[PDB]
């Protein structure tokens, strides 16, 4: 019932002192809908989902202006942090931002996020109250003091509770056929012998949306966690996701084991046997 | 500073059927920094037309990318993904297994 | 729609 | 200036069956659904349908999947009815749709089914009664009469079918209400010192309906003539040729005649030399 | 637009 | 119960050596629908071949168009190779520029 | 902040129907084409922002471009006989026409000019009331178009429909048509001998194609031993160009490359490093 | 939008 | 009159061995418009080549862009081969990434 919008900004400095590479992506739940790439000749926020193409030129103008504005600040901060930490001129460094908002079923604001990382480590983060920051050590402490004095949190909070939520509700309406859908997983089980004494049972879940899913094993109806493997949920490349779980079993005892699939698109949880 | 080596999965979009067109996927995730080299291989040679998703990252800041190309699996042709990253001493090869 | 208030970190 | 909409459903059992649906307006395919192409969704196959909203594609996907599920069951039931081996493959096909005249009004409707390539049941022209094959189709006819299926099928054919056909004809007017005339020429192919083959070509035409005939001295020629099936060029147009075997030196007694909707007047071709 | 009234044959 | 396929092999546009074109193999009039169709170049199977969506005629028989981009020349031979349950061994129909 | 629309028509006879190709540009962006060889026989979109036009637009553009090509086809045959040109040779009629608007969207200038076999044939003068014609057959055309008041009709198009639709295109395609991608620049060095070397100044990825690359030596314009290549399309809607100068060895840093482009706040100045 | 008044040259 | 084609061969983006790019052959300044243009990979004709719609400049000379996606390597040699009525033999222009 709840839904989320998230933006992911990446600024990567290039060797020497060249202009950093900046990429932004926007997601609603597990569906990407926009991108910006400083290496593209367009230099514009671009649509990446069909239900966003209906936004007019004032939208794309404003999206493009505001992401470049962030990228130009991140580019300067990369230079400053490089000098702050004495990081050699031959070396690449990264500023990342994740931010966005969650809405409930009624479309009301639930929670908001705005957090930054430098070189893969937490740098500064807006706390859940949207009024205070958690900052790392050293340079980020200067940032936290600077942002407190500038009342940045008030401005970030206004975005997260206001425009962020307003526009997520609009995307959820305009892309409702895509975003409010649930595709249940298509499930099957395979059998892979490994010796005369043992065999691997693999439980498959394919073509599901959203990505959240739970696969578990049981033996004789008791939870089975030993000798089990679980792959990271992975994208099929068509808007749906894949996952499998496996267990190594003694030859002849395959029928003691069951696989259990929990997913929002299933009327009730599934059980599979070999 | 905090660098992370990539996880790699090689797989197909749809269950493989010899003779039917499909997509070969190489999903790289859990890595940092974001610069990475990913090639899809057919019988040891680089496939020339490969597309990839837009760079994104997870809550833990690590990056992920899906590299994909059209292919037709056969009983004899061998497919793989070749990944190199600053955290990898040498390129890592993960062979496509239709059972995974 | 992306944020518009841009904060310099340093 | 009449037009037709047709849907063609195919279900093929596999030792879950493969299901494919295609939709046509006249000779132009505009939608498709495939069971093996995952993200199972009715997909556009013509640019003028792409303008339909995601709600349209949802309902089409839903309603086409609903028929495939019923066809899937019926395939199993018919397999048991006819004691057909479990390692064999069998087929259920449906063709249906409607015709409208130039005023856009209903002309006629169709709904007919086949099992294993033979007529199974068909809606009669009155749209009130069924013509059914023997054995299992007689049970279907009994069931469909009791369920008043003909009234429900007639409502679709005279209602939604015609209504949406008129909508497609307007949105896709540029391509659907067009007539690309055939580009014609004749070739000469000696087969001996006494005989030769004249071949009359028609290329690049739409719609597919065309008539090629041969005459000799202005009289109809049927003996020693060959005609190939009208074939798609792959670009949305069609091709055809007709041939006749003529005694050497008599080529110019023969004429090829080309009738097509795109031609203001029928064409007459004669070997040039 | 496809039909919506589905008739089971048996 | 079963119907063996008719086959036509032909180019999309009139052929001229050196000019990019499309090679078509039109299979029709067959039942059941499962069929194997390959476009051959000098006897060898051309890899990237596409086909139309399965449809059928008024008599219920199926038809499919198989096609791929090609550039004809004077020496190169092209053909369509078709196999079907009605065919004991595959049928080869050579592409003739005049048909 | 001026903009232009241009159409380019080419008819090329064949040793039988001539090949006719038309293309439309707004500034440096192509947005339509017609090709007599294409199967559609229709004006086709070549830019994203023109696809939103309805069926009446493409009907009208198809009819008007084809009407011109049919007259060009006849005129090719007439000029062939006028000039006694052999029936196996190939000949060309080209038309360029279009209009320029200022920042206020109003008409600035218009063009309509024709060439036969790559040489000026007849052209509308800047006043849009008189013609400039070549010798021989074009003098007949000039007399005929004066008596027919062709210039009045051509002027009406250039000041009316041409300007009106250019404005519409600039608005519908504002995101790409009104953009200015500045050039990315760098300098390369290419030794020639112990006495001389080439300095090359690159400009990449810019739009519109209009750009000025010049060289100075100690702040004085440098015209000798300089070369400009024709601006070339990168294929993604941007353009590329470079300027070169031959300099004495050791004096590379006395020379500066200067880059002017609509997408640059101030002109750039590059010097070898 | 292309021109519509077509002038024969000869 | 007859005008011989000018030929430039170049990549869309700065060449990097092993990264996908586009190979361009831009022919301009020619007349009449009929022209033969092939992109070569190690002397063999590339099959995928597309080209822009025929247009012309103010002086009536024609221009065309022929292009194909390619991946530059260190060993592979790319070239543009152009024939025209003004040329006694096809002119080969090799791709130089500089
Ligand atoms: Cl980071
Ligand atoms: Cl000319
Ligand atoms: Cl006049
Ligand atoms: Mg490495
Ligand atoms: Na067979
Ligand atoms: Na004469
Ligand atoms: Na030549």
């Amino acid at each position: 019932g709840s839904h989320s919008m998230r933006y992911f900004y990446t600024s990567v400095s290039r060797p020497g002192r060249g202009e950093p590479r900046f990429i932004a992506v926007g997601y609603v739940d597990d569906t990407q809908f926009v991108r910006f790439d400083s290496d593209a000749a367009s230099q514009r926020m671009e649509p990446r989902a069909p239900w966003i193409e209906q936004e007019g030129p004032e939208y794309w103008d404003q999206e493009t202006r505001n992401v470049k504005a962030q990228s130009q600040t991140d580019r300067v901060d990369l230079g400053t942090l490089r000098g702050y930490y004495n990081q050699s001129e031959d070396g690449s460094h990264t500023i990342q931002i994740m931010y966005g908002c969650d809405v409930g079923p009624d479309g009301r604001f639930l929670r908001g996020y705005r957090q930054d990382a430098y070189d893969g480590k937490d740098y500064i983060a807006l706390n859940e109250d949207l009024r205070s920051w958690t900052a790392a050590d050293m340079a980020a402490q200067i940032t936290k003091r600077k942002w407190e004095a500038a009342h940045a949190a008030e401005q970030q909070r206004a975005y997260l509770e206001g425009r962020c939520v307003e526009w997520l509700r609009r995307y959820l309406e305009n892309g409702k056929e895509t975003l409010q859908r649930t595709d249940p997983p298509k499930t099957h089980m395979t059998h892979h012998p490994i010796s005369d004494h043992e065999a691997t049972l693999r439980c498959w879940a394919l073509g599901f949306y959203p990505a959240e899913i739970t696969l578990t094993w049981q033996r004789d109806g008791e939870d089975q966690t030993q000798d089990t493997e679980l792959v990271e949920t992975r994208p099929a490349g068509d808007g749906t996701f894949q996952k499998w779980a496996a267990v190594v079993v003694p030859s002849g005892e395959e029928q003691r084991y069951t696989c259990h699939v929990q997913h929002e698109g299933l009327p009730k949880p599934l059980t599979l046997r070999w | 500073m905090i660098q992370r080596t990539p996880k790699i999965q090689v797989y197909s979009r749809h269950p493989a059927e010899n003779g039917k067109s499909n997509f070969l996927n190489c999903y790289v995730s859990g890595f940092h920094p974001s610069d990475i080299e990913v090639d899809l291989l057919k019988n040891g040679e680089r496939i020339e037309k490969v597309e990839h998703s837009d760079l994104s990252f997870s809550k833990d800041w690590s990056f992920y990318l899906l590299y994909y190309t059209e292919f037709t699996p056969t009983e004899k042709d061998e497919y793989a993904c070749r990944v190199n990253h600053v955290t990898l001493s040498q390129p890592k090869i993960v062979k496509w297994d239709r059972d995974m | 729609s992306v944020l518009n208030d841009i904060f310099s970190r340093l």
